[PDB]
Order: structure tokens, then sequence, then C-alpha cells
């Protein structure tokens, strides 16, 4: 009775011709105890995108992450506008709320985000059909505005204040505070360090209900090329490809029995050209694979899964490894074998690769 | 003859094939059983005998469900021991092609309760999977070799049980009677049994399978399960010719057997079956009904060997095309993961080792230059011993091989050790040699032979009947087309097969003729028994017999029209068959609008070349084989009496 | 000593350090002209390592 | 163990020249590419040094925009045949489809 | 701890532009009877002596409609059926295997010593 199991359940029913639109459903299970020490942990997550306006780009992107871990009903909501301005440089205004049990608290953000690589070199991007690993930075400029409705509040505007006019190290050491609990080791596992933020402004301004304290930051993500966020910056943001809303409903119920996962999604970007008419299952995110190797690590597991590919009707997969188990003639199963190691590799932190190569 | 492929099937499905064709076959079993009741249970006359059952009535027998004891009284309780054990296998059988069906369509929802259990997930037979397996095989065959394993010792000890129990045979350690076959029952289940959990505990390994290969599987399990067959075959004609079989297969001489098609009480043309019917004309025997069955004794007929024959080819024939199917199923997925671009990425010495194309050609031509060696050998040492029997060129059978028996360290093997056990073991070596030729290049040359890859072409489709004319011909190059020639080849060693054990001289193409020093092998070789008549006149002795049947004629004849028609498809005249075909057409739509208004829009259809090849080589096997069973159900028809010195 | 009496008995087992192709044919060679054959190929190879 | 790796028809790696402008004036538009079709690469020193080890097999299409003729080093004593460099060998794919029907 | 949100997972169990090159072409015909019947831009030109390779294989690009039947069939044995993308790239097969550095690995003490 005492065996670790993790079973999985991978479905992937793409969009035919130009259209990368991919729905992916995702059921799984795994008998192990979670990581966190505060259980059971609960989330639901919901993930809707419109495009607002096809000409200037901009999507408007609300999400909403439920939650109870240890009963505390946290809910955060947020609904941005993320446009395109050049190649490297995104525009998102946005509103959300966070609550937190009983307390609660709204934000308001005109946020720029510059994605600079390191490299821009031709002979790179010439001879690696698949580059991977691209070194870069990513500089966030943030200006939020929250209401101060609350006595923890202008408890926290008041702290916050005194430090950064009192203490020298805040931008260094705001690192600390901010990447709670194992963030901090995470962002060395993934080749990410965050520089010392630029706090450019913290004021209090009258608003609609009452003081609003804005503060306008700056700071840079730097990735060595496994950050998902630098290397497919392009990649992660599919707006030119987004005809439709797009949704992702996920959610995972994780208590000391066990970890309970159920996603359903259908998104642009899924499938991305490869060269020689070869569409591809877009490289995997590096990022989940090695954060979430920072929990996989922690128990044995026997490997349950199957992978169900429905290409669009004329679509043929012409490299599959690990090889497609069976096909009813457009659905290509992986299930067992080489993709159950697989399953295991990433599973635990791998970041290997599982190639799809479809074309018609 | 593709839409049950192991790619269009998952391993659900495949379990509920297999499933339902175990049921199937258990019907089968139970027409088989029910056929063997000589007296029905009610007291009348039962069926006659047929080979489906006299091939089966030998273990019948010994399992006491069938007795060879003649009298009406007891017969009539093997009839009904029969009767009973054919519908154990119905009722079994109809619930064994349920869950094939369950199985095949996923329904895997108990009629109780409703519970739809997982393939994936499932506890095996309830608590007995907690105490041994712990949880099921989460995926993955390899997790699954050893609860086969733990099924297969269930099903040892069931049959110990069963034949302990219900057939009365208890567990004895002596092997000279079933009751041994009951306490090894009981052995191997443990044996299967540890091994299972040692194969549960620790997974063997081998990539190549377990990812995508349940025709890599397939064929490998194939390929093992058809030498299964042979060792099979040549322990059954061990064993059945053994004196501990002699209760079971020896006393078939002493039986007579009234077998469908069999000489039939002739009448004359001036014959009225009525009453008495001998006014109207004379039947050819008296004593028996007009148009009965003759009865034909075994001992002339030498049923023993001629059942033992039955089954030993029967298993060689199926072990010889599984280990040629799994070698060409093999070939397909090398096909497969050769295009794909996995071959590289196989990390395991059986793809791994020949990946190299020099090994390939090293191999293939070491394999090549012992089959020219052996043939060259064996057809000399037949040809020289013909041309000294004949007395051709002035030789004389001093000259032949006589002396050249097996060495007295391998005539434990034979019987009576002469030339023609030495012949059929360099033959049987020779046989294997050519048919390993094609299988090899299945196994390697499945994507590009050495040819090919300085020819600058790659073999893609696994079954392209040819790439042209090109280079002077590209005829027959895919891998299914050496299956066919590896077929076609395999049939050289397995007619050696069938005239060895049908009694024949194989030493010599001529033993027995009438002619020259042909009937002196006896004296000069010192031969005990007198075998059949040689290569060319084993022919001709088999066909006394086998024109004395109407039954077997007919297979003569129809076997003959089945072979000659593969030609029609083998040799190269698709392209004629297309032309003709097209004439055929428009001869019929003019034809028949002038013979009748109506108009025909209907064309004459011609196999491709690959679809040619296939049934050309099921054809040129089928006429062949269902000849060699006339061979084999001919009779022994090899006597222990040595014939004197021509002079 | 020990690779010398394991060929005898075992003579593909003996020329494991040989190619696979090799090794084949040592063990067809024990298929057929068990020992004498077989036992000739191991000495001739090993002999010609030395 | 390398007829097994890349396409097997091919002992050398091909290299086709799809495209090439004069409008850069330098040739170094002349864009190779495999016949895998995934690396638009260039005529570069260390391509010539594989051309010239055998290892690649550069090779041009007559069915394109013209490469450069004459204006990429040609040899015409003969039947046309293009060389990157006299000691390089672009052999070209002759593509016979506009002459018959 | 005990309030949960709630889910139920049941995993447990519990443009083209193909063209041929006549130079490799063998003429097998593989790729013709792909082409759709009245297209049939695929036709066969002839040398002479059949069997010294004259025969060959030629898509009338004026005849073809790019449904792309010869080249994905992966029938060509030669590699003269190609693909030249909208860009421009010649691709002689659907996939090529990936190119690949091998060596024999022969174990030292246990499995294929040396
Ligand atoms: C996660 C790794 C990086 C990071 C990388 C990025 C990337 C990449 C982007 C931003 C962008 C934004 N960043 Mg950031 N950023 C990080 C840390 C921060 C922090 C912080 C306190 O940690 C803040 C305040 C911000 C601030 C902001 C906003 C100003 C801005 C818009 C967000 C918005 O869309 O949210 C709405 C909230 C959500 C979308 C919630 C879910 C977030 C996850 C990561 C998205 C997963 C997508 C999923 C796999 C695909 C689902 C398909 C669905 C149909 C969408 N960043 C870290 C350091 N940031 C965007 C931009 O350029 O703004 C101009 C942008 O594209
Ligand atoms: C020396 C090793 C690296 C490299 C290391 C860095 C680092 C480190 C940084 C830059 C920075 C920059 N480099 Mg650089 N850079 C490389 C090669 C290139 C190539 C190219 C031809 O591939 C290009 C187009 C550039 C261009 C640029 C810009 C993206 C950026 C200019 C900042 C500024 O204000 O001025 N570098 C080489 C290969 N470069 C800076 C930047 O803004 O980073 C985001 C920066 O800090
Ligand atoms: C503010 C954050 C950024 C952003 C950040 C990222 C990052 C970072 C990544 C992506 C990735 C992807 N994003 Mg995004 N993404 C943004 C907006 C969008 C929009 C849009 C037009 O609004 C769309 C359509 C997409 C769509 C996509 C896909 C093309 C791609 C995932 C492919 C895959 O198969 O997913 C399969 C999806 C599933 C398996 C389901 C996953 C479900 C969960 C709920 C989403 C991730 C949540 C994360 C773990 C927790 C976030 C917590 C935060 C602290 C708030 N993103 C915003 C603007 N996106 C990833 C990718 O593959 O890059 C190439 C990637 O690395
Ligand atoms: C003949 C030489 C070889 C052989 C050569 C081939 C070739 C060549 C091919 C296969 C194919 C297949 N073979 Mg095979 N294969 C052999 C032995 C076997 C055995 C076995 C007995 O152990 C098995 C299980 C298989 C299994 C299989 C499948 C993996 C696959 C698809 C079969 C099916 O769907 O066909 C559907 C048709 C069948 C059910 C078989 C035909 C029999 C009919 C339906 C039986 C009932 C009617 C009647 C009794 C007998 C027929 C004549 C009557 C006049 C109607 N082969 C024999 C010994 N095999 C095909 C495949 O796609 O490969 C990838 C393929 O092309
Ligand atoms: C004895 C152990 C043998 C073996 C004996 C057989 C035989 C015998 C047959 C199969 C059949 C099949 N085998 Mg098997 N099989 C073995 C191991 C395997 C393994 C594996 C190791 O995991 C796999 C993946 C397979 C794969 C398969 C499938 C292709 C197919 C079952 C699907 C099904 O029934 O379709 C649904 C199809 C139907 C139920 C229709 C069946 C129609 C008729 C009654 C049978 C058709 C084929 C032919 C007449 C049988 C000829 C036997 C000859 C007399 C030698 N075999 C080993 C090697 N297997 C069957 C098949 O379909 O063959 C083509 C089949 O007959
Ligand atoms: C002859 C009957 C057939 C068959 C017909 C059925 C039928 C009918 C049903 C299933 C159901 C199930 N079958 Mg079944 N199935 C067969 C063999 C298999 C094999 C195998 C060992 O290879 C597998 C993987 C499965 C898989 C499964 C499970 C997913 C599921 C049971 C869930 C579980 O917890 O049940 C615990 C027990 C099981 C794992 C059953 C194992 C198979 C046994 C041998 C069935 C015997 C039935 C027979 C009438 C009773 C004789 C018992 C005597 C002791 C011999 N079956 C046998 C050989 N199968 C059942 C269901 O859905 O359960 C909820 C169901 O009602
Ligand atoms: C020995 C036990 C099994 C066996 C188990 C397997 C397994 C397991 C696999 C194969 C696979 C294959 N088998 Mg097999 N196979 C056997 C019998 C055969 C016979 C035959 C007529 O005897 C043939 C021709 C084949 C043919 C083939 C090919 C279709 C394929 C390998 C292609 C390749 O690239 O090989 C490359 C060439 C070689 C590796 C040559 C060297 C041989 C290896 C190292 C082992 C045997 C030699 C041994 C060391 C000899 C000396 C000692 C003696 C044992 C006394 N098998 C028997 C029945 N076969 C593979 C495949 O893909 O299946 C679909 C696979 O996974
Ligand atoms: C019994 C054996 C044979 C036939 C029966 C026959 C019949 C036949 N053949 Mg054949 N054939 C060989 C055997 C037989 N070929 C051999 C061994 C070779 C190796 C060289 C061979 C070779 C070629 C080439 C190269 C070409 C052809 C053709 C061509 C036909 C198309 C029209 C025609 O000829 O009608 C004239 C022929 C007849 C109509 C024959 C009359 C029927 C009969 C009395 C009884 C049929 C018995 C039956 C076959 C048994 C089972 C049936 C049922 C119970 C399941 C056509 C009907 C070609 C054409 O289409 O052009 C004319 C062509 O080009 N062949
Ligand atoms: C290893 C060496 C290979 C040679 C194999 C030995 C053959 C001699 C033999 O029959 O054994 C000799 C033994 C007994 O040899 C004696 O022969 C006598 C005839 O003179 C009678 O048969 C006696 O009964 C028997 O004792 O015979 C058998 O075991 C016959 C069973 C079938 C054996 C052949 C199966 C081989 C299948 C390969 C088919 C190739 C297809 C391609
Ligand atoms: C086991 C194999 C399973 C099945 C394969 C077995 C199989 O396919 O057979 C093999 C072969 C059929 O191959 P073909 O592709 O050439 O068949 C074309 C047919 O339409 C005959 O032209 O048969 C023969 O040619 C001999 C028997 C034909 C005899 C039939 C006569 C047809 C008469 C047609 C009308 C003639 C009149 C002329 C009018 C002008
Ligand atoms: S004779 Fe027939 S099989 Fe041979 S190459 Fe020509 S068309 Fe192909
Ligand atoms: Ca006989």
């Amino acid at each position: 009775n005492d065996v670790t199991t993790a079973h999985s359940d991978y479905e992937i029913v793409l969009e035919g011709g130009s259209s990368s639109w991919g729905k992916v459903k995702a059921r799984a299970k795994v008998n192990a105890p979670p990581a966190s020490p505060l259980l059971p942990a609960d989330c639901d997550v919901k993930l809707n995108v419109k495009p607002l306006d096809p000409a200037k780009g901009f999507v408007r992107i609300s999400a909403v992450f439920e939650s109870i871990v240890d009963s505390t009903k946290n809910k955060l909501t947020i609904e941005a506008d993320i446009a395109n301005e050049t190649k490297e440089r995104r525009i998102s205004v946005g509103e959300g709320m966070v609550s937190v049990g009983d307390f609660s608290h709204t934000f308001s953000f005109e946020g720029s985000v510059v994605n600079l690589f390191y490299y821009r070199s031709d002979a790179v991007r010439r001879n690696v059909p698949n580059p991977i690993y691209m070194q870069g930075r990513q500089f966030h400029d943030i200006l939020m505005k929250v209401p101060l409705d609350n006595n923890d509040l202008i408890d926290t505007w008041e702290g916050t204040v005194k430090a950064i006019g009192s203490t020298g190290a805040f931008n260094d050491w705001i690192r600390d505070f901010w990447f709670i609990g194992p963030a901090f080791t995470a962002l060395n596992e993934g080749g990410q360090r965050i520089s010392r933020i630029e706090v450019n402004g913290l004021n209090t301004e009258s608003g609609p209900k009452g003081p609003v304290g804005v503060s306008r930051w700056r700071f840079s993500h730097g990735g060595s090329g496994m950050v998902d966020s630098i290397s497919r910056w392009a990649e992660l943001f599919p707006s030119d490809k987004l005809n439709r809303p797009a949704q992702v409903e996920a959610g995972f119920r994780s208590d000391s029995q066990g970890i309970e996962v159920k996603v359903d999604g259908e998104f642009p970007g899924v499938s991305v050209d490869a060269g020689g008419g070869l569409r591809r299952i877009l490289n995997h995110p590096l990022i989940p694979l090695v954060h979430h190797g920072m929990v996989g690590k922690f128990n044995n597991f026997n490997v349950d899964a199957q992978l169900k590919v429905v290409l669009p009707k004329g679509y043929k997969i012409r490299y599959a490894a690990p090889q497609y188990r069976s096909q009813n003639l457009e659905e290509y199963r992986w299930s067992g074998g080489a993709y159950a190691r697989w399953v295991e590799h990433v599973c635990k932190g791998g970041v290997g690769q599982f190639e799809i190569l479809y074309a018609q | 003859y593709q839409i049950f492929d192991t790619e269009k099937l998952d391993d659900e499905q495949v379990v509920g094939g297999h499933l339902a064709l175990l049921g199937v076959l258990g019907f089968i079993m139970g027409i088989y059983y029910i056929s063997g009741i000589q007296v029905f249970p009610w007291g009348a006359p039962g069926f006659h005998d047929n080979w489906f059952y006299l091939t089966i009535k030998p273990r019948m027998v010994s399992l006491g469900i069938d007795t060879y004891s003649t009298k009406t009284a007891d017969l009539e309780a093997a009839g009904a021991r029969l009767l009973g054990w054919a519908a154990f296998h119905f009722l079994v059988g109809s619930v064994l092609i349920f869950g094939g069906w369950r199985h095949w369509t996923h329904n895997l929802t108990n009629p109780f309760t409703g519970r739809c259990g997982n393939f994936r997930d499932f506890r095996f037979l309830g608590k007995f999977g907690d105490v041994v397996f712990n949880g099921t095989s989460a995926k993955s065959y390899k997790e699954a070799l050893g609860p086969h394993a733990v099924y297969m010792s269930l099903l040892f000890l069931g049959w110990g049980i069963v034949m302990w129990a219900i057939l009365g045979f208890a567990p004895i350690p002596d092997f000279q009677t079933i009751n041994s076959e009951t306490f090894m029952s009981f052995v191997f289940a443990v044996i299967f049994f540890a091994l299972g959990i040692y194969w549960w505990n620790n997974p063997p390994n081998a990539a190549i399978h377990l990812n995508d290969d349940m025709k890599a599987a397939f064929s490998v399990h194939l390929t093992a399960i058809g030498y299964i067959n042979i060792a099979l075959g040549c322990i059954a004609f061990v064993a059945f010719q053994q004196p501990s079989f002699a209760p079971y297969y020896k006393e078939l001489d002493k039986l007579v057997f009234y077998l469908y098609g069999e000489p039939f009480n002739r009448v004359s043309f001036n014959f009225v079956e009525q009453g008495g019917k001998v006014i109207s004309g004379a039947k050819e025997f008296a004593d028996f009904p007009a148009y009965a069955i003759l009865p034909k004794s075994g001992e002339a007929f030498g049923m023993a060997r001629v059942v033992t024959n039955l089954i030993v080819f029967n298993h060689i024939i199926c072990g010889v095309l599984y280990v040629f199917a799994g070698v060409y199923h093999g070939g397909q997925y090398l096909l497969k993961i050769q295009l794909n671009g996995m071959y590289n990425q196989i990390k395991s010495i059986w793809i791994t080792k020949g990946r190299d194309q020099e090994v390939q050609v090293k191999i293939l031509g070491t394999v090549m230059a012992l089959c020219f060696a052996t043939m060259l050998s064996v057809y000399a040492v037949i040809v020289w011993n013909t041309i000294c029997e004949l007395n051709i060129f002035g030789t004389n059978i001093t000259m032949s091989f006589y002396w050249l028996k097996p060495l007295p360290i391998f005539q434990w093997m034979f019987a009576d050790p002469s030339i023609n056990d030495w012949v059929m073991a360099h033959v049987i070596t020779a046989g294997s040699l050519f048919s390993l030729i094609a299988l090899v290049r299945i196994a390697f040359f499945a994507h590009t032979s050495p040819l090919w890859d300085d020819l600058g072409l790659k073999k893609n489709s696994y079954s392209f009947p040819c790439l042209g004319p090109v280079y002077g011909g590209t005829c027959g190059v895919s891998i299914q087309d050496q299956l066919w020639f590896a077929m076609l080849w395999g049939i050289k060693g397995l007619s050696a097969v069938c005239w060895y054990i049908d009694g024949a001289w194989i030493a010599s193409m001529m033993y027995g003729v009438p002619a020259a020093d042909a009937k002196a092998w006896d004296s000069i070789a010192h031969l005990h028994h007198h075998y059949t008549s040689g290569i060319f006149y084993y022919f001709w002795t088999e066909t006394v017999t086998i024109f004395s049947s109407s039954h077997l004629s007919t297979i003569l004849m129809i076997g003959h029209l089945v072979w000659f028609i593969s030609f029609a498809v083998w040799f190269e005249d698709r392209g004629s068959r297309l032309e003709g075909a097209d004439i055929q057409t428009r001869t019929i739509r003019w034809l028949g609008k002038k013979f009748l208004n109506r108009d025909v829009n209907f064309r004459f259809p011609v196999l491709t070349i690959s679809d040619s090849k296939l049934a050309g080589t099921f054809l040129y096997f089928g006429g062949t084989f269902m000849l060699v069973f006339l061979f084999l159900a001919n009779g022994f028809y090899q006597t222990n009496s040595p014939l004197p010195p021509p002079v | 000593i020990r690779r010398l009496i394991l060929a005898f008995i075992l003579p593909p087992a003996a020329v494991m350090n040989k190619e696979a192709g090799t090794i084949m044919l040592t063990g067809i060679l024990t298929l057929w002209g068990w020992i004498p054959g077989v036992v000739a190929a191991l000495i001739m190879i090993s002999k010609e390592q030395s | 163990s390398g007829p097994w790796s890349g396409n097997a028809v091919h002992k050398a790696e091909k290299y086709f020249i799809t495209s090439a402008k004069r409008d850069r004036d330098g040739k170094l538009q002349i864009e190779l590419v495999p016949a895998s079709g995934r690396r638009k690469l260039s005529p570069t020193p260390e391509m010539i040094r594989r051309l010239i080890d055998g290892e690649i097999e550069i090779y041009i299409l007559t069915t394109q925009p013209d490469i450069a003729i004459d204006m990429n080093k040609e040899i015409i004593d003969m039947e046309n045949r293009y060389v990157i460099d006299f000691d390089k060998r672009g052999v070209k794919w002759t593509m016979r489809e506009i002459p018959v029907f | 701890e005990p309030v949960e949100n709630k889910n139920q997972a049941p995993a447990p169990g519990a443009k083209k532009h193909y063209f041929i090159i006549e130079n490799l072409c063998v003429g097998c015909g593989l790729c013709l009877d792909k082409c759709p019947p009245k297209v049939n831009a695929i036709g066969y030109k002839f040398y002479g002596d059949v069997q010294e390779g004259g025969f060959r294989c030629y898509i009338d690009q004026a005849a073809c409609i790019s449904c792309s039947a010869c080249f994905s069939g992966d029938e060509c044995p030669s590699g003269a059926l190609i693909e030249v993308l909208p860009d421009g790239e010649v691709l002689d097969f659907s996939y090529t295997p990936p190119e690949r550095l091998d060596f024999d690995l022969r174990f030292l003490h246990r499995f294929h010593r040396e």
C-alpha cells in the first residue's frame, strides 16, 4: 500500500494551419506529500485574455488566484492591459486587488518592461535552429498606486518610508524580504539574479477615496538563458497570434495525502515554426522545470503518464523523442517507457528536450 | 491486411483481442473435442476421425478425458467426458470473449457495481495484488513481466489442481506418467512465481522496447515464440517416440481409424439404395453399409508417427513462420526508427552493436559464405550419391558417401545413424543459413543497404515493390520482399524436416528406385530402418497412397492449383496484367453495350506488385505445405526391414 | 588461464573481447561443431591477440 | 554509424545554395541551406574548409532566382560549373521541368 | 486546515513549389501515384535504355497545385523530390535524422571488452 505513484493525463489539441492555438488539458495526482510547510494548500487560477485592440496590440489579461492554506482564503485578482511597443518593450496599465482573510487592498499600476538580450549575434541564430539559452536582462519600471484604506496599509507605508529614509541597504535587502521563503533559493537555481532596486519615488496623494500611496521603483531580472522570461520574451507574448479570447483555468489541491492538479486551457503559442515546414510543440519553458525540481526530488515515484497530441487532420508527426506509443490516425499517444522516464526527468528538475515536429 | 496494426491498437485493445481470441480458440477446442466423440452419450454412432481430433486424441487419452478402449462401454463415458470439457471450454470462451470485448471497447465497468477500473491502475484479483504486487504496473511492459510471470505461475498451479482433482492425476515425481506433469505444474508455479516477484521488484531493461514497441516487443516475442515452437516440435518428436508416451501415441497403431474422405465402400452403377439393396447391385466390400468409410488400420497407416509428424511439423512450420514474421516486424520497427531518427538514439546492444554498416556487411557475408559452403557440400554429397546409385558416369554406390555417418559423438541424436542423418543436419544448417541471409537483410538492410548507400537510395516505405529498372532492376528489395524470399527459402528446410520425419532418404534423390544400385543403400550402408524412397522417388511412393484417397487427391489438385497461381503475381508480369486488364475493361464495355444497352462503368482490378508478392508468397506457401500435409498424412510407411542387395 | 578454460567451455565468452561479429561467429561455431571447431576458433583468436 | 545520421542518401551532408542577391554587391548574400532546411548559413572560410575536406557537398538548383552567373566565380570552358573559388566546386543540380511538357 | 476548495481529477483509476532533381531521380514513380489524378503534374521523361536510367521524373510547375502529396509521402528514395519553402530552402525529406557523432561503446571488463 506504501507505493508513491504519479498519475497524469496530458492532452494537446492543436489547430490547423498557421494558427498556433492549442488546448491543454492536464490532470495529475501524486500521493507524495507537498513541500508546503503550511498544509493543506488548495488553489484555483483563472487566466482570461481578451484582445482589446488588434491595431495597438493591447490585450486585457485577467488573473484570479484563489487559495486556502492553513485556513487563509487568499485571493489576488489583477486585470492588465499588456501591449508591445517595440520588440523589446511592453507597457502594462492595470488594476487589481489582494485579499487575505479579512484584510484586503487594491492597487493600480502603470508598468513598463524592457527585455534586452546581452547579444543579438547573427551567427548564433543562423547556426542554431532552436536557440534555447539566450542570456539577457529585463528592466521593470513599476509605478503602483495603492489606496490606503486600512490601518495596516498606513502602518506599512510608514514603516517602508522610514526604512527607505533611514536604512541605507533597503534596495538590497528588499530582495531578501520579497522572495519570501524558498523563492530566493529558486532564483539561484534557475540562473536568475535580481539587481538592487531603484526606488525612484515614494509619495502619497489624495485620490477618489483617500490617501493613495504611489511607488515608482525599478529593478532588473537577469537571466543566464535558462530563464523563459528572457530567451522566450517574444514567444511568451503571442498577442499577434491572439485573435479570439484565450482561457486557462487551473488548480491544485495539495494535502499531506497528496497533490491533485487540474488544468484546462486554450491559448496560442503552443506550436511554433521550427523551419523546414515542421511545426513544433514549443520549447518547454525551463524555469518551471528547474523550479519544480526543487520539490520533485523529495520522493521516489512510479510514473503513470499519458500525453495525447490530437493533431489537426492531415498533419503527421515526423519526429518524436521519445516516440509516440499509439496513433488513432491523428491522436498520437505517449505512454510508458522513455516517455515515463522523461516525465520522471522533468518532474524532478530535468530540462531535457521532447521534440514533437509535426507537418502536413 | 493492416487493420489491426500494433500502432492502431493500444495495450488494452491488445489485451482484449488476445482474450477474445483465446475464447474463440476455446470454442475451436470444444469443436474438436466433440469431433472426437466416436460414440455419442445417447448410444448412437458418433463422428468419424478428424486430423483435428486425431492430433489431440493422444493428449486427451493421456488426461483420461478420452480412452483408447474400444468397447461401446467406456467409449460412451469418454464421449461424455469430451462433451463436458467442450462445454466448459465453450462457456469459459464466452466469458473470455466478453472480457475481450470490454477491454477492446475500454468499458471496464463492473456490470454489478458499475465501478470503472483502470487498465493503468488496478489491484489484481483483489487482495492478492496488494500482497504481491502492492499496486499494479503503473505503466511499462518491463513492470508487466513479473506480473505475467505470476499469472503464469497461477496458471501452472491451477493446472496442477485440475489434474490432481478433476482429472485425477496426483503429483508424483516420477516422469514416466502424467503424474509428473502435475508435480512439475506446481514446481513451475514457484519458479514462475518467484522469478515474477524478482522481475516485479527488479524489473529488466531493454530500452528499445517499452517506449513505442507493441510492434517491437511483438517482433521480439514472436521470434522467441517461434524458437519456442521449434523446440516444442523437436521435444514432441523425441518424447512422443519415447516409451513413456507409447501408451498414448504408439497405441494409435492398434486402433482402426475411420477418417473422412478415406476410401468409401463403392457401389456398382446398377445400385438401388432400398432395403437390403443387394438385388439391384453389389457393393465393393460386403459386411459394410454402402458408401461407408472403410476401416483403416493404424499399423499400416502408422498413425503413431503420422500424428507425431503432424504435431511436430505444425510446431516447426509455425515456429519458422513466427521467426520470419518477428524478424519482419522488427524490421518494420527498425525502419520506422531509422526514418524518424531514433535508430542512432537507441542505447542497447540489440540495435547499437549492429549500427555500423561494416559489421552488418561482415555478418551477412559470413552467413553467405557459410551458406555457400554448407549448401555446396550437402548438394555435392547428394548429387554424388545419386550419380553413384544411378551408376552415372560409370560410378557405383561404393563411391557414394555411405561411410559419412555422423561421428560417434553425435550418433546419440539419431536412431539409425547413416548418411541420411548427416545430410539432414547439414541441410538444416544450410537452409537456416539461406533463410538467415534474408532475415539478416531485413534486420540490417531495412532502410539502407551498402549498394543503396553507394547508389544513393534509401528504403522508406517498407513495402515498396521496387524502385524501378534503375541500375538494371530494383525488384523485391523491401523488407517485405525479403520476408517473402525468406519464406520461400525456408520452404526447403521445412521440406527437409517433413521428408526426414516421414522416413525419406534425403541423402540421395533416387533411393529405392528400381534402377542400378538405388536399392543397394540398405546393404552398403548397413541400415536398420528401410527409409522411405529418396527425394524424387518419395513423391511416387507417397502418391501411391495419396492417389488412393479421394480427399487427399482433392487436396493434391487444389494445392497444386494454388501453387501455380502464385506465378501470375510473383513473376515480372504486373505491367502485362495491367495492360491486359485495360483491354479487358474495354472489351467488357463495348461487348456489353452491343449485347446489352446497359453500360458497365467497372474496371477489372490488377494487384499491385506489393500485393502481388504478398499473395504470391501466400499461395506458394499454401500449396507447398497443404501438399506437405499429404506427405505427412499418407502414413509413415518406413519399415524396420532393410532391403537386401539388388543382386 | 581463466580465459582459455572459460573458452573451452564458453568460446564466445572468451572472444567477447573481439567484435560482435566474431562473437556471433563463435556462438554459431558452438552451435555447429561444438567444442572442436569453436575451440579452434577461440584458440586461433586468443593466440592472435598474444 | 554515418549512413544513419542525416539523410542516408548523402554520405556528405548536402547544402543547397538557395538565395543569393547581387544588390548587396558582395555576394555574401549567398545563403547556403542544408537539405534538412534549418540553418540559413553563409559561405564562411570554415564552410570552405568543410567543402574541401569533403564533409559537405554544396549544390545549386537550376530553377531559382539566379544566384550569380559569372558574378560568383564561374568556369564556362565546358558547360558551366560554378565555383565559389577555382579550388571550390559548386555542382549544379539540373532541373528540367520547363523543357519537358 | 480542514477548510478546502474541492476538485476532481479522475487520473488515479484506483509557396511550396515542389520540384524534382532530374540528376538524382530514378524514375520509380512512387510520387506520381500520389499526385491527384486530374492534376498529374508529375510526368515521365525518357532519354533511352530504361535499364540505363534514362527514364526520369519531372514536375510540371504549371500543373502542380502545391498539394504536398508527392513530397509529404516520404516516398522519394533518391532525394530528388525537393520542396522549396516560401522564403526558400530545399528540403530533400520531410524530416532528416539528426546528425550524430557515433562510436562503438565497448566496455572494459563485463559486457563487450576492449
Ligand atoms: C516571473 C518572472 C519575472 C517577471 C517577468 C515578466 C514578464 C515575462 C512580463 C512581465 C510583465 C509585468 N511585470 Mg513582471 N516579472 C517578475 C516580477 C514582477 C513583480 C514582482 C513583485 O515580482 C512585479 C510587480 C512585476 C510587474 C509587472 C507588470 C508591470 C507587468 C504586467 C503584469 C501582468 O500582466 O500581470 C497580470 C498577471 C498575470 C498574467 C498572472 C499570471 C502570471 C504568469 C507568469 C503568466 C503565465 C502564463 C501561462 C504560462 C500561459 C497562460 C495562457 C493565458 C491565456 C494567459 N513583475 C519576475 C522577476 N514580467 C509583463 C509586461 O511586459 O509588462 C509590460 C510581461 O510580459
Ligand atoms: C505577466 C506575465 C506575462 C507572461 C509570462 C509568461 C512566461 C514567463 C511564460 C509564458 C508562457 C506562455 N505564455 Mg505567457 N505571459 C503573458 C501573457 C500571455 C498571453 C496574452 C496575449 O495575454 C498569452 C496568450 C500567453 C501565452 C503563453 C504561451 C505561448 C506560453 C505557454 C505555452 C504552453 O503550452 O503552455 C502550457 C500551459 C500550461 C501547462 C498551463 C499552465 C497553467 C498556469 C496556471 C500558468 C502558470 C502559472 C505560474 C506557475 C504561477 C504564476 C504565479 C505568479 C506569481 C502570479 N501569455 C503575460 C503578459 N508566459 C511560457 C512559455 O512557454 O514560454 C515560451 C513561459 O515561459
Ligand atoms: C505471412 C508471413 C508473416 C507475416 C507477415 C505480415 C505482413 C506482410 C504484414 C503483416 C501485418 C501484421 N501482422 Mg503479420 N506475419 C506473420 C505472423 C503474424 C502473427 C502471428 C500468427 O503470430 C501476428 C500476431 C501478426 C501480426 C500482425 C499485425 C501487427 C499486422 C496487422 C495484421 C492485421 O491487422 O491484419 C488484418 C488481416 C488479418 C486479420 C490477417 C488475415 C486473415 C483473415 C482476416 C483471417 C480470417 C479469415 C480466414 C480464416 C482466413 C483467410 C482466407 C479466407 C479466404 C478469407 N503477424 C506471418 C507468419 N504481417 C501487416 C501490417 O500492417 O504490418 C505492419 C502487414 O503488412
Ligand atoms: C502465442 C503468443 C504470440 C501471439 C499470438 C497471436 C496470434 C496467433 C494472433 C495475435 C494477434 C494480435 N497480436 Mg499477438 N501474440 C504474441 C504477442 C503480442 C504482443 C506483445 C508481446 O505484447 C503484441 C503487442 C501483439 C499484437 C497483436 C495484435 C496485432 C493482435 C491482437 C489485436 C486484436 O485481436 O485485434 C482484433 C482482431 C481480431 C480479434 C480479429 C481476429 C481474426 C482471426 C480470428 C485471427 C486473424 C489472424 C490469423 C488467422 C491467426 C493466424 C495464426 C496462424 C495460424 C499462425 N502480439 C506472441 C508473439 N497474436 C491476432 C491478430 O489479429 O493477428 C493478425 C492473432 O490472430
Ligand atoms: C474472463 C474475464 C477477463 C476480464 C473481464 C473483465 C470484467 C467482466 C470486468 C473486468 C474489470 C476490470 N478489468 Mg478485466 N478481464 C480479464 C483480465 C484483465 C487483466 C489482466 C490480468 O491481464 C487486466 C489488466 C484487467 C483489467 C481490469 C480492471 C481495470 C477492472 C477491475 C478493477 C479492479 O480493481 O478489479 C479487481 C479485480 C480485477 C483486477 C479482475 C482481474 C481479472 C479476473 C481474472 C476476472 C475474472 C472474472 C470471472 C467471471 C471470475 C472468475 C474468478 C476465478 C477466481 C478464476 N482485466 C479477465 C481475464 N474485466 C472488472 C471491473 O470493472 O471491476 C471494477 C469487471 O467487472
Ligand atoms: C536472442 C533472443 C531473441 C532476440 C531478441 C531481440 C531483442 C531483445 C531485440 C531484437 C531485435 C532485432 N532482432 Mg532479435 N532475437 C532473437 C532472434 C533473432 C533472429 C534469428 C533468426 O535468430 C533474427 C534475424 C533477429 C533479428 C532482429 C532484428 C529485427 C532486430 C535487430 C536489428 C539490428 O539492428 O540489429 C543489430 C545487430 C546486432 C545487435 C548483432 C549482434 C547480436 C547481439 C549482440 C546478441 C546475440 C549474439 C550473441 C552475443 C551470440 C553469442 C553467444 C550465443 C548466445 C551462444 N532476431 C531471439 C529469438 N531481438 C531488436 C528490435 O528492434 O526488435 C524489434 C530488439 O530490441
Ligand atoms: C488457373 C490458372 C490461371 C487462370 C485462370 C488465368 C487467367 C488470366 N490471365 Mg493468367 N497466368 C497464370 C495462370 C492463370 N491465368 C500463370 C501460372 C502465369 C505465369 C506466367 C500467368 C501470367 C499472366 C500474364 C503475364 C497476363 C495474364 C493475364 C490473364 C487474364 C486476363 C484476360 C485473359 O488472358 O483472359 C484469358 C484467361 C482466362 C479467362 C482463363 C479462364 C479461367 C480458367 C479456365 C478457370 C479459373 C480457375 C481459377 C483461377 C481457380 C480458382 C478460382 C476461384 C475458385 C477462387 C486472365 C483472365 C493477362 C491479361 O490481363 O491479358 C490478357 C496478362 O497480361 N496472366
Ligand atoms: S520488373 Fe517490376 S518489380 Fe522489377 S523493377 Fe520493374 S516494375 Fe519493379
Ligand atoms: Ca507419409
